[PDB]
RNA sequence: CAGUAACGGCGAGUGAACAGGGAAGAGCCCAGCGCCGAAUCCCCGCCCCGCGGCGGGGCGCGGGAAAUGUGGCGUACGGAAG
RNA sequence: GGCGCGCCGGGCCCGGGUCUUCCCGGAGUCGGGUUGCUUGGGAAUGCAGCCCAAAGCGGGUGGUAAACUCCAUCUAAGGCU
RNA sequence: ACACGUGCGCGAGUCGGGGGCUACGAAAGCCGCCGUGGCGCAAUGAAGGUGAAGGCCGGCGCCGCCGGCCGAGGUGGGAUCC
């Protein structure tokens, strides 16, 4: 029973929710073993990048987010083409694929193609024979300054570009933003029956 | 800490603060919000008005992305764009005004609450109230829309 | 006159150029190649149309083409299928009628 | 702040101890009913043993559980604003010159 | 290539041809036991597809499930509770009569694995599937890098747990909008992590 | 996100998902369509190093599987051939 | 047990880019009706029974039923990790 | 979980709570392009949506509007201060 002025409120507890509650005193044990798991991955990909492959530059889509870029899942078909980068040699020198990625803007194309002519530039190649030199493969003291990469490899910063102090023009000054607006909102929308009825007559 | 509660000191005393002629008895209103018509109608009516019935239009799935508008003032407006450049804009005799790109800082909307000092501006926003055109208009500046 | 970009209007959205590449290989799945065209072209005069299709075939020719359309919906299931179904019905029946005065 | 940051980050390398849900709750029992000139507690079914009609369920029961068990999801840790946390350094160390 | 002709022909399921075939096969097939050993797949085309190859090991059998819904097992039709749960006659058993099909063939051979099934033919009365079954100690199976998947402990009867296609068809799983019940494992797993307290140590 | 959209004698109560931020991060194989003298595969006998995960090599107009389709190339990111 | 530099045994002798002609896909299954169950899913989210049962410029999806249009996005009814 | 009171810290902010980094220690310390995100800073409408001061004084006894300095009220009671 209510008693007075306060929240009305429905407590999602009407099941057996004691048997199912999720203790977390695993957490700082967890962490020493998510740690110890990582260091020992690290340790056996000797010289390689510890978060491993490169990622793209990627839009966040849905209009909340589509001003920042992320980290993607892997490089398109038609960034690894424009790169001269073949598919499949691209995994196994640490370049991620997935062949899912569409194209729908260049500057977003183009964007991933300079990202992939750095790292191409920063890769250092070991022999797979190492006694014996081959041709692919960077040079004898690129190998001897080889370290690993601790940090997301070419990490994203979202930037936005330096725009200057501008005297404001008369055309500029006299634009009409609201009205601008109120007008383009009638004009996606009533549309379809000015249409209808320019046709009609 | 228990020590610091009540049942500390009703240690001694027989019905343990719950009265001794209506005895402290399980559920007597019953569980939860019962009886929000019946027995409770006037406890939903005075402190909970609308509570019952419907209202509106259904919308099914519903996302918080496409409704995403958040809204600066013209009133914290420079707060978004350093001090180095106010004083600069102000100090210099050119009348070039600083772009404050709102869309950057976070917001998409520049409502027109505050009293903008009278210093040309550009606005690179990407909606706009009428008041917040009027007073950047009336200051001396523009109204950049921006997708 | 200066039209800025808007996130709103008939013409919305961000100033971005649109690169035409060719379309990815699975979004022409399900298109009439020659070979699989003559498999069908063979195997329908083999087994013949199917007893709904003989009813729909018998009431297109008294030229009961919506008492069809409504027939073939209730057997096929959808208004859209069945129109597809009927314009295929026809089609080897105008076949048909080029063989039955030549 | 000295001590009152030390009393809930002293809190934080604290160990779960509880009492296990079957405690108490490992007999059969029933109330023998509203005769029978005993006090209606779940009384232990029949047997030729000691426990045959002792009292099982109850915290004032011998064996039997607890009034309100102790439980592993006790709120054992307490977290303290990162802010507060100097400035109990800060007054830790400027109370260790003097 | 001789397989899509046949492929196309058992789309005509409708045809003069096939109302034969369906039907002279639908008599054979109640007149031989309820579960039996097929001599080869009655289609070739179809076990192709569903991965039979016609080596030495792949078991081929031709099990009957007895037609329509699954009545609630009570005595006199009295189910003890609310008017909801009264319910009997017009009941639906969760799974397909062909994963049915599947786990009365791998029941009975336990020695062998359920890789997949397909129709032959439905009466009023029985629907008949062939089940096809793989040896996991069969050296033809056991030594083929790409059929030595099955062959492991962890694809002990598929059927059972609803590994197989129509196994997998009842438990609603598959992406996007329509399968949210199952995000996660499984419909229980998706249940399970949504019905808990994440009590953290902190708060 | 969220006790949110939504469900509900719209009462009691129930109640996801996307985006985002992270842990990890790995990709793939058939069938079908086609080409290659079935180019494939299991088992027995004989010997040889040799294996408490019966395996590698030779050896037989020895048997069997298999054109009602085995192996290679090849799978939607396309692929084959010249 | 855990790994590379050389003696070495059998197996495998393989790639890329463009131009050019050929080829390209899983059916009592999707889908539809009706029924029962389930779901937050609401003119039916998922599942099953039964009846009807397709297509190949197709098919599914595009969270209010429908008809006509455009446009977007994947490629179901086979398998592994 | 909520409401209110009270104590502390910072204050248009604030908070790492998840994550990562480096005997007691499963602690503590740190990260700020880890501040996503939470609640707060904006309300209102079923919704499409919209979204929070102005007087006068000159040009065109008056005009939309070109101007123009000025400017978040008024009243009454108000602890303190002058």
């Amino acid at each position: 029973a209510p008693s007075r002025n306060g929240m009305i409120l429905k407590p999602h507890f009407h099941k057996d929710w004691q048997r199912r509650v999720a203790t977390w005193f695993n957490q700082p044990a967890r962490k020493i073993r998510r740690r110890k798991a990582r260091q020992a991955r690290a340790r056996r990909i000797a010289p390689r990048p510890a978060a491993g492959p490169i990622r793209p530059i990627v839009r966040c889509p849905t209009v909340r987010y589509h001003t920042k870029v992320r980290a993607g899942r892997g490089f398109s078909l038609e960034e690894l083409r424009v790169a001269g980068i073949h598919k499949k040699v691209a995994r196994t020198i640490g370049i991620s694929v997935d062949p899912r990625r569409r194209n729908k803007s260049t500057e977003s194309l183009q964007a991933n193609v300079q990202r992939l002519k750095e790292y191409r530039s920063k890769l250092v190649l070991f022999p797979r024979k190492p006694s014996a030199p081959k041709k692919g493969d960077s040079s004898a003291e690129e190998l001897k300054l080889a370290t690993q990469l601790t940090g997301p490899v070419m990490p994203i910063r979202n930037v936005f570009k330096k725009e200057k102090a501008r005297v404001i023009t008369e055309e500029e000054k006299n634009f009409k933003a609201f009205a601008s607006l109120r007008m383009a909102r009638a004009n996606a929308r009533l549309f379809g029956i000015r249409a209808k009825r320019a046709k009609e007559a | 800490p228990s020590r610091l509660r009540k049942t500390r000191k009703l240690r001694g005393h027989v019905s343990h603060g719950h009265g001794r002629i209506g005895k402290h008895r399980k559920h007597p209103g019953g569980r939860g919000n019962a009886g929000g018509m019946h027995h409770h109608r006037i406890n939903f009516d005075k402190y909970h008005p609308g509570y019952f019935g419907k209202v509106g239009m259904r919308h099914y799935h519903l996302k918080r992305n496409q409704s995403f508008c958040p809204t600066v003032n013209l009133d914290k407006l420079w707060t978004l764009v350093s001090e180095q450049t106010r004083v600069n804009a102000a100090k210099n005799k050119t009348g070039a005004a600083p772009i404050i790109d709102v869309v950057r800082s976070g917001y998409y909307k520049v409502l027109g609450k505050g009293k903008l000092p009278k210093q040309p501006v550009i606005v690179k926003a990407k909606f706009f109230s009428r008041r917040a055109e009027e007073k950047i208009k009336g200051v001396g500046g523009a109204c950049v829309l921006v997708a | 006159a200066l039209r800025y970009p808007m996130a709103v209007g008939l013409n919305k959205g961000h100033k971005v150029t649109k690169n035409v590449s060719k379309p990815r290989h699975s979004r022409r799945r399900g298109r009439l190649t020659k070979h699989t065209k003559f498999v069908r072209d063979m195997i329908r005069e083999v087994c013949g149309f199917a007893p709904y299709e003989r009813r729909a075939m018998e009431l297109l020719k008294v030229s009961k083409d919506k008492r069809a359309l409504k027939f073939i919906k209730k057997r096929v299931g959808t208004h859209i299928r069945a129109k597809r179904k009927r314009e295929e019905l026809s089609s080897v029946l105008a076949a048909m009628r080029k063989a039955a005065a030549k | 702040i000295v001590n009152f940051v030390h009393t809930n980050l002293r809190k934080n390398n604290r160990q779960p101890y509880a009492v296990s849900e079957l405690a108490g709750h490992q007999t059969s029992a029933e109330s023998w009913g509203t005769g029978r000139a005993v006090a209606r507690i779940p009384r232990v079914r029949g047997g030729g043993t000691h426990r045959s009609g002792q009292g099982a369920f109850g915290n004032m029961c011998r064996g039997g559980r607890m009034f309100a068990p102790t439980k592993t999801w006790r709120r054992w840790h307490r977290r303290v604003n990162t802010t507060q946390k100097r400035y109990a350094i800060c007054s830790a160390l400027a109370a260790s010159a003097l | 290539g001789a397989y899509k002709y046949i492929q196309e022909l058992w789309r005509k399921k409708q045809s003069d041809v096939m109302r034969f075939l369906l039907r002279v096969r639908c008599w054979q097939y109640r007149q031989l036991s309820a579960l039996h050993r097929a001599p080869r797949p009655t289609r070739p085309d179809k076990a192709r597809r569903l991965g039979y190859k016609a080596k030495q090991g792949y078991v081929i059998y031709r099990i009957r499930v007895r037609r329509g819904g699954r009545k609630r097992p009570v005595p006199k039709g009295a189910t003890y509770g609310k008017p909801v749960h009264h319910g009997v006659n017009q009941l639906k058993f969760a799974r397909s009569l062909q994963s049915v099909a599947e786990e009365r063939a791998g029941r009975h051979c336990g020695a062998l694995r359920v890789l997949n099934s397909y129709w032959v033919g439905e009466d009023s009365t029985y629907k008949f599937f062939e089940v096809i079954l793989i040896d996991p100690f069969h050296k033809a199976i056991r030594r083929n890098p790409d059929t030595q998947w099955i062959t492991k402990p962890v694809h002990k009867h598929r059927e059972m747990r609803g590994l197989t296609s129509a196994g997998r068809k009842s438990r609603g799983l598959g992406k996007g909008h329509k399968f949210h019940h199952t995000i996660g494992g499984s419909r229980r797993a998706a249940w399970r992590r949504r019905n808990t307290l994440q009590l953290h140590r902190y708060r």
